């Protein structure tokens, strides 16, 4: 029965610390998914500019 | 009315009463334990939570006693608050002055001294098996460190903790069965139930004590 309860116990806690953890791993998804957004739109303008400096 | 009891011989004579009384003891604890532990969720179900409230109890007392290797421990302090609950609730509540005995009464496991003293024993070899454990097997609390001529006193502390230990849970189960016994023929059982719930809120708390108090001595030797 102890065992039982531990099982029981360790079960619950275990799926609270899995969903603790999905949520940090979500949570670093958005950030490296709005990082990345970042330097594409950053990394094209630089490029332009550049370009057209070079151009001009 | 009678402290006398019947004896069974195996060459030696050994006490009927409390060995059939600790038998009923030993099934209801495996009993509704092995109900308890068939089908465990994450979620405590319905009669589980109890169990699990119990352990959790067991561990925070004897944490408290012991300290951070609570947990080795824990099966045995469990069974000293068990055992010795359920021996007094069984002593209480279950109606056994309708069986008739060949030469006594049946009312618990503790009624008998045997009892007391063997729990008190067993808490004996278990803090000296903690302290000639993880302490100098040359030394244990024992030691006259604090003075040389602290040793008196020392050594008849380490008798007296089981003898009253031993006596003060058996003392206290007999005399509340006494009351019990000795108003019944003076009177019928009406009058006498506020004394027996009386008797029942102290038959746990010398369970409980007795477990707390056992705790602690291992604490004793782990220092």
């Amino acid at each position: 029965l102890g065992d039982f309860m531990d099982k029981r116990d360790a079960s619950i806690k275990e799926q609270l610390s899995g969903v603790k953890d999905t949520s940090s791993e979500v949570k670093q998804l958005e950030e490296q998914a709005n990082a990345v957004m970042r330097a594409a739109r950053a990394e094209i303008s630089a490029a332009l500019n550049k370009m057209k400096k070079e151009t001009q | 009315v009678g402290q006398h009891f019947y004896w069974q011989i195996g060459g030696f004579q050994i006490h009927g009463q409390v060995l059939i009384t600790s038998w009923v003891v030993i099934a209801i604890l495996l009993g509704s334990a092995a109900i308890a532990v068939r089908s465990p969720q994450t979620i405590p179900t319905g009669g589980q939570n109890f169990f699990e409230y119990v352990l959790e109890f067991i561990r925070d007392v004897s944490k408290t006693q012991i300290g951070e290797e609570y947990r080795p421990w824990v099966p045995f302090i469990g069974t000293m608050f068990l055992f010795i609950f359920v021996s007094n609730w069984s002593g209480a509540l279950l109606p056994w002055k309708i069986i008739q005995l060949p030469h006594g009464e049946l009312a618990a496991p503790t009624n008998d001294i045997n009892t007391t003293v063997a729990l008190a024993l067993l808490t004996s070899v278990a803090y000296f098996y903690a302290g000639l454990t993880k302490k100098g097997l040359g030394y244990f609390g024992k030691y006259i460190q604090p003075t040389p001529i602290l040793l008196p006193i020392n050594i008849l502390e380490d008798f007296t903790k089981p003898l009253s230990l031993s006596f003060r849970l058996f003392g206290n189960i007999l005399a509340d069965e006494l009351v019990v016994v000795v108003l019944v023929s003076l009177v019928p059982l009406v009058v006498p139930i506020p004394v027996m719930f009386l008797g029942l809120f102290t038959s746990g708390i010398q369970a409980l004590i007795f477990a707390t108090l056992a705790a602690a001595y291992i604490g004793e030797s782990l220092e």
